[PDB]
């Protein structure tokens, strides 16, 4: 009970997620580019 | 000086398995790079 | 077995969590939605937009030749 | 354990193991002269990889 | 019993027998110089070093003779194309010899050190079994390769007290073997610079006695000594395994990319001088320097050697061979004989045209002739229904300058073609096929073997490198791991992985 | 829901698996319009 | 306590993610190289250094992304982001295939620190360090393909683009130029990848129906205990079913996992050997007797001879798409082709 | 470039938000431990 | 076919030599 | 001192202030912090 | 004459299994 | 010198195989 | 039918004076027949 | 290169000699 909040293993998390949410915005909005 | 036996000596053992495969790995290899050999 | 950290099934199951990633999760989508949408990424990463891969003068590809000048190789490629 | 004169002769030479200097000792002085050899291998590699170019002479078989 | 794979650890323990299983590898090696040296000097042809040089013969010892400055013969020649000179002793013969001899008495003392194992100089004096002052050795002979690395660069190369090394012209026409001095500017770090190889020996004998000295002098430190593990030789083997193949990866690759120590008139040319047309370019240069003269095409094509010639040759190549295309590359499209000739393709309406060579990656390549502004002008089709560019349909002819061919021109079809295809493996050359029975197949050079030896011996050695490095951290549990290991490998309990003392 | 304070696990699960359904359907969906659909 | 073991300490906690001296080097290394390929599929093209769109920015797809070699023109250049091409512009260094070497780097960086990672938990824990060595076979077939090749070539160029059909197009332009097929180190290679499948296959479906009976339900994974000393499947049920059925059967427990690691790892080892030689074009391309009889023979047709018509086929249409720095120009009449197609 | 501040204003929202959200316990926690 | 004139000797020792020191082993093991 | 020799120099600099010693800094940092107890 | 070689090869390899099935080491409980 | 083909491998065989018969007789003696 | 051990098996014996005269015959055996296996 | 065959006979022979010279059974009296 009442674990720490941040930690390498939440830094471990976000490094990977924060920009997979990132670029998987830019792919979307990829997907309505018109040529 | 003396020649003393040497107490570092050991046996070497190969068992009738190790035997079998290294034979078909040998027979394999042989087969395998025999055309090459030839050319 | 737990090596002191919160479990994730606890964390993600908490209110504070999704009060908090309700809003970051989607502001990051939508960062990444504007980075592509304004045009920034062509320009940050030099990716040609789809009326650039050719111009009105170099109708081929631009294929890179010179060992060490590529800045001018390329903006005279436009 | 036979004994030769030629033995006897290098018999100093073989006769201080294991000892050690206690703690650290030169570890320091060893790690900064791996980072200058570490310095001096990056150099001679760009060199021949053509991404340090000095004056004076030209990776080529002309010099 | 010992499993197979590891009989020779019962001289792990045994230093005696150690020095006597070195000693006899030692005398195996120099035994298999000696030979190889014989063999390589029993089948060289000496005749013609311009167009049938060393390495056109399959000969890989014979250039590492001539690098460090034996380059003569007994029986009268030289490998510079000299003959009746007097090397003395220190011939090709007389070096192989040398080490014939040296291999001989290398076994005999491997056989004295096997018999008389047990010396009192290898047992430990305070407790009483065999023991090696590991660090204490380093010393020793790290202090002895300073001092040999530095005589080697200071008197051999320098020509003080030697014969000094092999240097050539960057085309590689007049190699031979002279004193070199030292490069003390950043110039003796290209490596296409003898100099640096001689200020380097210098440099680097005077650093490797300083340390050899402190090494001689001052102890590990307790931390690195049981870090390293320095009372067990695995630990040596392990690092002097990555020192090996650290050095084979450079060997193997200033032999492909070519420096001072690799010369191509003893390894051949790179595939890097044909894939930039460096000697073509050299060629061109001084064809088009003979013109701005005045001299005609046929004179200045004719002032070309034809040493040079046959550097721009794709059969020349090291990248043109095959793994079991075996031998010297004289098996393959013959002995050279001599020059044709430099070709030049004019079509009908007096253009003239390049036929596009072969690149070092394609066994074949379509015959292709372009004009001055790169277009295709000319080829030699495939299907001929709708062909428009081939040689009789274009009025291709060929005309050559110097060579045996020069002033001869060619308009038959079959002829310009075959030309063209000559052309295709950049200066041509006639062959003598029946003596080798050549195949018509390309080989690589010495130089390409070389390479692939030394890196595919790299990359097992890495492999050495990991299991010996593992078997000297991991010696305690070789045999398996303890029957306890219950609660140090369990999650959380320890704040440190393996810490019992942690939690 | 069924518990105060909490989300179920289940109802998380849910939620972010169609979230990745739906970006994975939008990316099909991209497949055949805009950029890279051969039209 | 010093500094230094307190650091030590620190490094060495049972967290989530064990961090280790290992992991000074692996983390960082393992993210740049993943980002930077992430970064280059997504946004980074190939036109400049291949003529190609090689990004989902572009139009395309997972399986048409790529972190693209460099341009042929820098040769075996590191193309650092600060050095003498890209002179520290970002946008250039993405335009000349930077992310190349960036990824290729870090990546070999980064298994070195795994394989270090491995030593260090096996280490830590106190078991023998066997998935390290096994380990060695991806690292000897990373360095070869990704490293040695390229480095025997002309070119980065000619090094493996990371991506889907970048890869396949490595795979096919070694078939047309190489004939790696040909190859017995790549046939050794194989032997060894269909063996270990072969393996892994075999003796998972053999422990899975040997089981003991140790439970009441028929869902038998609730039989074992991670604690209990004995067996959980029948070793000597197994050896008879085998050895009736093919002939042959382990009979050692140990023998038989020291197989598995042996025959996928080595199999590596041996293809990238073969890598090796055709970084120096020293191919298994051709046997020089079968090549002299059909010379020579018009009649004499076998399977290699075929195969060596579909390469000659396969590079001449091929290469001037595949190579464009070298300005190919082949004429349609000159391309290789057989009747009515 | 506008379109820098347009693509990093999402960025600082969501971590001033996590922020907000969060910042006593954090600062609870860094206090902790010293 | 003409073939390399060492292949029948290479391929013979190629396998013999290993095959003899296999079977030395083999008989030799239990003395 | 060449342009590719500054940024040589530079090079080394830059990796040393971004990479290796903010990183040891903070390694040193939290492990003295967080602290083991024996 | 080549097809002697593999002949042989083949033929050692097939006597080879022959062997290490009929005239295997017996498995042995004990 | 134009020698019969077979000569290498026939002296080659010719020794080996009596030699390799001898070795493995002598290596597994005392088993 | 079961399958009994043979009691009429022998060990077999080549000292080492055997083994060198043996090593000697084979190779003047091969030192004289081999320049007619040239011819 | 049939001398090369020759030379190994001769060799072989002569490192025979040697062995059976100094690394013989010794003659021992019991
Ligand atoms: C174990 C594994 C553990 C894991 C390790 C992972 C970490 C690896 C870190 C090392 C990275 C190595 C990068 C090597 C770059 C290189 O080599 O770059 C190449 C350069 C040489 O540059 C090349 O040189 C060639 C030849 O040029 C020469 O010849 C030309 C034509 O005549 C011109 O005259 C030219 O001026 C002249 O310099 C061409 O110019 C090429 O375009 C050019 O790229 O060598 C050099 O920098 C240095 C040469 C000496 C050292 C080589 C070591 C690596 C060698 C590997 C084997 C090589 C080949 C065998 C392949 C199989
Ligand atoms: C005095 C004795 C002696 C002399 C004069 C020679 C001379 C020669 N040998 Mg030879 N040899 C010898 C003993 C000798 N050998 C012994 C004992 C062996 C058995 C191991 C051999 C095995 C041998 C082989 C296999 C070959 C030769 C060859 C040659 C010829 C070329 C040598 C060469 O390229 O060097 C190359 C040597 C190096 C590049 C040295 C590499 C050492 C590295 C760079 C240093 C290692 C790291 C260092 C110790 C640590 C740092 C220290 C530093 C700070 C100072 C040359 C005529 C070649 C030949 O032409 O055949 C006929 C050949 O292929 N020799
Ligand atoms: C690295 C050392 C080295 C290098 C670079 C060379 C290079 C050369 N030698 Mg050689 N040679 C060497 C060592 C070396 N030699 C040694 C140690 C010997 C004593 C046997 C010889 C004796 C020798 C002779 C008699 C001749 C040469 C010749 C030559 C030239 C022709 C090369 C060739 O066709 O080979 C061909 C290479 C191959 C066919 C590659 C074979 C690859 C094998 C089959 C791989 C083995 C697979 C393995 C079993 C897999 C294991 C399975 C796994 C489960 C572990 C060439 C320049 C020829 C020459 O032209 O002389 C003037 C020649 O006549 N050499
Ligand atoms: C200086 C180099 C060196 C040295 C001194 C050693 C020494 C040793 N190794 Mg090692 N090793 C090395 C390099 C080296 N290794 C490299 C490069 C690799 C990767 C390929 C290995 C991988 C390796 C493994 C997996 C093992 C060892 C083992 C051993 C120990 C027992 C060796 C033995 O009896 O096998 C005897 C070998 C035979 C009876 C037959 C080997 C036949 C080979 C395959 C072909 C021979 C070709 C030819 C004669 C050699 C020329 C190659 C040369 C040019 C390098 C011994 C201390 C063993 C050990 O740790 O024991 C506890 C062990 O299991 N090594
Ligand atoms: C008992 C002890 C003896 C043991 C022998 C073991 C024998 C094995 C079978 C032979 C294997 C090699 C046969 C080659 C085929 C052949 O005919 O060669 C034939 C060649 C000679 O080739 C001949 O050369 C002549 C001119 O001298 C002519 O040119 C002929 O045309 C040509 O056939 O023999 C060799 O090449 C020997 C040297 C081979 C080594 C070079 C490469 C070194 C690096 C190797 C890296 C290997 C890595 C493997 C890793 C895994
Ligand atoms: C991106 C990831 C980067 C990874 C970074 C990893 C973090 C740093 C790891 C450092 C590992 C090496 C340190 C080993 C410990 C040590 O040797 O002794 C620890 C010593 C002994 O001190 C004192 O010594 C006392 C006595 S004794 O001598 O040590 O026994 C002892 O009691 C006491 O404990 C101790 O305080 O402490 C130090 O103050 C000496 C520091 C020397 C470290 C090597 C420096 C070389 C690197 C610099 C590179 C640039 C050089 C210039 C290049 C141009
Ligand atoms: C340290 C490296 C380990 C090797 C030791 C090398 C030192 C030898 C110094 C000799 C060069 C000094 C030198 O230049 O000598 C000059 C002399 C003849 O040289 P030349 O006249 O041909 O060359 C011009 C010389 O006068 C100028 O050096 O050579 C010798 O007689 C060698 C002298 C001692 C012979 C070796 C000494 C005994 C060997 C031990
Ligand atoms: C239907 C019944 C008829 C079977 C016919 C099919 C033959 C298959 C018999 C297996 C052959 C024995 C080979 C291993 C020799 C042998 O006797 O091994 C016996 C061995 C038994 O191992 P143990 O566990 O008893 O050994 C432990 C210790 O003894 C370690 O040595 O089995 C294995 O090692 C399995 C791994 C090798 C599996 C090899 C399979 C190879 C397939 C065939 C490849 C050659 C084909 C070439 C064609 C030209
Ligand atoms: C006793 C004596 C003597 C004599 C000596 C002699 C005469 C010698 C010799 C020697 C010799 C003459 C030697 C040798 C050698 C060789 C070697 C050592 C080799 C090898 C091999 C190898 C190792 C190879 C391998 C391989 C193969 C097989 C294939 C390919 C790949 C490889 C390369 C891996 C004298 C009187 C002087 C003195 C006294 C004592
Ligand atoms: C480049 C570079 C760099 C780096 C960077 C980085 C490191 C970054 C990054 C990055 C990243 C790291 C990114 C990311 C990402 C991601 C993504 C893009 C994702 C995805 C995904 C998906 C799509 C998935 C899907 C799925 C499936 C399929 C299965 C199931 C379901 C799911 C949904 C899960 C720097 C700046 C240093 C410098 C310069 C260069
Ligand atoms: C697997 C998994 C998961 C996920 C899941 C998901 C993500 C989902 C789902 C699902 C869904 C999302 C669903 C649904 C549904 C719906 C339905 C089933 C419906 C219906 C109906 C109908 C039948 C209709 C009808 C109609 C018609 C016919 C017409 C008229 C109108 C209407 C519309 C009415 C979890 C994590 C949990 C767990 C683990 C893994
Ligand atoms: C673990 C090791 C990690 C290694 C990698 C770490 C990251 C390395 C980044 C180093 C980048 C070097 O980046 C380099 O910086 C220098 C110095 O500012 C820039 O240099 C710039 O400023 C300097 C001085 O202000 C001027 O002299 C120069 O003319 C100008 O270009 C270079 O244009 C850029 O190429
Ligand atoms: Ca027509």
């Amino acid at each position: 009970v009442t674990y720490p909040i941040f930690t390498v293993r939440w830094l471990a998390v976000h490094t990977l997620a924060v920009p997979s949410v990132f670029f998987v915005g830019a792919i979307a909005a990829m997907q309505f580019i018109q040529r | 000086m003396d020649r003393n036996s040497n107490p570092n000596r050991q046996p070497v053992e190969l068992n009738r398995t190790s035997l079998y495969l290294g034979l078909l790995l040998v027979a394999v290899l042989g087969i395998l790079f025999s055309s090459y050999f030839f050319n | 077995g737990t090596t002191g950290e919160r479990p994730f099934s606890d964390i993600v199951t908490s209110i504070r969590y999704w009060v908090i990633h309700s809003i970051t999760i989607p502001m990051l989508f939508i960062a990444g939605w504007l980075f592509v949408s304004t045009g920034l990424a062509y320009d940050a990463f030099g990716t040609p937009r789809p009326d650039e891969y050719f111009t009105q003068t170099r109708q081929e590809l631009p294929i890179l030749q010179e060992r060490y000048d590529i800045n001018q190789e390329i903006q005279e490629f436009n | 354990a036979q004994r030769t004169r030629l033995g006897d002769i290098l018999r100093p030479l073989n006769s201080e193991y294991g000892k050690v200097v206690p703690g650290w000792g030169t570890t320091p002085v060893m790690g900064v002269f791996m980072a200058l050899f570490l310095v001096f291998l990056l150099i001679i590699l760009q060199i021949y990889n053509s991404s340090l170019i000095l004056e004076g002479f030209s990776v080529d078989w002309a010099g | 019993g010992l499993p197979w794979y590891r009989v020779h650890t019962v001289v792990l323990n045994d230093p005696g027998r150690l020095i006597s299983v070195h000693l006899m590898h030692t005398a195996l090696v120099a035994g298999w110089a000696g030979s190889m040296a014989l063999y390589e000097l029993a089948i060289f042809d000496s005749s013609d070093a311009v167009l049938n040089p060393m390495w056109r013969q399959g000969m890989f010892v014979l250039p590492f003779m001539a690098r460090l400055g034996v380059t003569s013969s007994w029986n009268g020649w030289s490998v510079t194309g000299e003959t009746g000179l007097d090397p003395g002793f220190w011939s090709f013969e007389g070096v192989a010899a040398a080490h014939i001899v040296l291999s001989g008495l290398l076994f005999l003392a491997a056989v004295w050190h096997w018999v008389f194992w047990d010396l009192e100089l290898f047992v430990d004096p305070r407790t009483g079994e065999s023991a090696l002052d590991l660090p204490k050795m380093f010393g020793i002979h790290l202090f002895l390769s300073g001092l040999l690395c530095f005589g080697f660069g200071a008197f051999h190369l320098t020509g003080v007290w030697g014969p000094g090394m092999w240097v050539s012209d960057p085309y590689g026409l007049t190699g031979h073997v002279q004193p070199v001095a030292p490069e003390w500017g950043p110039a003796g770090f290209n490596p296409f610079n003898p100099g640096g190889v001689v200020a380097h020996h210098i440099a680097a004998g005077i650093v490797g006695i300083i340390a050899g000295l402190f090494h001689l002098t001052v102890r590990p430190p307790e931390r690195l000594y049981k870090a390293l593990r320095m009372g067990n030789i695995e630990t040596v083997l392990s690092s002097s395994i990555a020192a090996v193949f650290f050095a084979a990866f450079v060997v193997a690759g200033t032999m492909w990319y070519g420096n001072a120590t690799t010369p191509i008139e003893l390894f051949g040319p790179t595939r890097y001088q044909w894939d930039k047309g460096y000697f073509q370019e050299e060629i061109q240069r001084r064809v088009d320097s003979q013109l701005a003269e005045g001299a005609s095409l046929s004179e200045a094509w004719s002032t070309i050697p034809e040493k040079l010639a046959f550097y721009d040759y794709v059969g020349n190549s090291p990248a043109k061979g095959g793994l079991f295309r075996t031998g010297a590359m004289n098996s393959g499209d013959g002995i050279a004989q001599e020059w044709i000739g430099h070709p030049i393709f004019k079509d009908k309406e007096g253009r003239e045209l390049e036929v596009r060579r072969m690149p070092n990656f394609f066994e074949t390549f379509p015959v292709i002739m372009t004009d001055a502004d790169g277009v295709v002008r000319a080829d030699i089709p495939f299907r001929r229904s709708e062909s428009k560019f081939s040689v009789e349909q274009t009025g291709v002819t060929v005309s050559f300058y110097g060579g045996a061919l020069d002033g001869q021109t060619f308009s038959n079809p079959s002829d310009v073609k075959k030309f063209a295809r000559k052309a295709q493996l950049g200066e041509g050359f006639d062959f003598d096929t029946e003596t080798f029975n050549s195949d018509g197949v390309f080989r690589t050079s010495p130089r390409g073997w070389f390479t692939f030896g030394h890196a595919v011996f790299a990359l097992l050695f890495f492999f050495g490198h990991i299991w010996h490095g593992s078997r000297t951290l991991f010696r305690d549990v070789f045999a398996g791991v303890d029957p306890g290991l219950e609660e140090q490998v369990e999650f959380g309990v320890f704040a440190k992985v393996g810490d019992l003392s942690t939690r | 829901m069924f518990a105060e304070g909490r989300i179920p696990l289940w109802v998380v699960g849910v939620v972010a698996g169609i979230g990745a359904i739906g970006v994975l359907g939008l990316f099909f969906y991209g497949a055949y319009a805009g950029l890279g659909s051969s039209m | 306590r010093g500094w230094f073991d307190v650091l030590d300490d620190w490094l060495k906690r049972d967290r989530f993610v064990f961090i280790g001296w290992s992991g000074l080097l692996l983390f960082p290394c393992a993210f740049m190289a993943l980002g930077g390929w992430l970064t280059g599929t997504t946004f980074v093209t190939s036109w400049y250094t291949h003529g190609l769109a090689s990004s989902y920015l572009e139009g395309a797809n997972f399986l048409t992304v790529a972190v693209s070699s460099p341009a042929d023109a820098f040769g075996h250049s590191l193309l650092f982001l600060w050095g003498p091409e890209a002179q520290g512009n970002l946008t250039r260094w993405f335009q000349i295939g930077g992310l190349w070497p960036f990824v290729a780097l870090h990546g070999a960086f980064g298994l070195i620190g795994f394989m270090l990672r491995q030593f260090e938990i096996s280490r830590l824990v106190g078991i023998r360090p066997y998935n390290a060595i096994a380990f060695s076979g991806p690292i000897a077939v990373f360095v070869s393909v990704f490293l040695m090749y390229p480095l025997g070539q002309s070119s980065w160029f000619f090094a493996p683009s990371f991506g889907v059909a970048g890869i396949f197009r490595f795979i096919l332009f070694l078939q047309g130029f190489h004939n790696w097929t040909l190859n017995p180190f790549h046939m050794m290679g194989v032997a060894g990848i269909l063996g270990g499948a072969l393996l892994c296959a075999i003796h998972g479906a053999t422990v899975e129906n040997t089981l003991f009976e140790d439970g009441e339900d028929s869902n038998t994974f609730r039989a074992f205990e991670p604690t209990q000393a004995e067996e959980t499947y029948s070793m000597v049920t197994a050896n008879r079913f085998w050895s009736q059925i093919f002939g042959i059967a382990f009979s050692n427990k140990r023998w038989l996992h020291f197989f598995m690691l042996f025959v996928p790892v080595t199999g590596l080892w041996m293809s990238s050997v073969g890598i090796v030689g055709l970084a120096l074009n020293l191919r298994a391309y051709d046997f020089v007797s079968q090549e002299l009889r059909a010379a020579e023979d018009p009649e004499f047709e076998t399977f290699y001879t075929k195969n060596i018509l579909l390469n000659e086929g396969m590079r001449a249409w091929m290469a001037p798409q595949d190579q464009p720095h070298e300005n190919f120009i082949f004429p349609e009449e000159v391309l290789p082709r057989g009747n009515a197609l | 470039d506008w379109r820098v501040i347009v693509v990093v204003s999402p960025l600082l929202i969501a971590a001033t938000w996590a922020a907000i959200n969060i910042g006593a316990a954090a600062i609870r926690q860094l206090q902790d431990v010293l | 076919m003409q073939v390399n004139n060492l292949g029948f000797i290479a391929s013979i020792l190629f396998v013999l030599v290993p095959t003899v020191f296999l079977l030395i082993l083999f008989i030799q093991t239990g003395k | 001192m060449t342009p590719s020799l500054a940024n040589f120099l530079w090079s080394l600099v830059l990796g040393a202030a971004i990479v290796l010693i903010p990183a040891t800094v903070g390694l040193i940092f939290i492990s003295q912090k967080d602290k083991i107890t024996r | 004459m080549e097809s002697v070689a593999y002949i042989l090869v083949l033929t050692m390899a097939l006597a080879v299994l022959f062997f290490a099935i009929a005239f295997r080491e017996p498995p042995r409980i004990e």
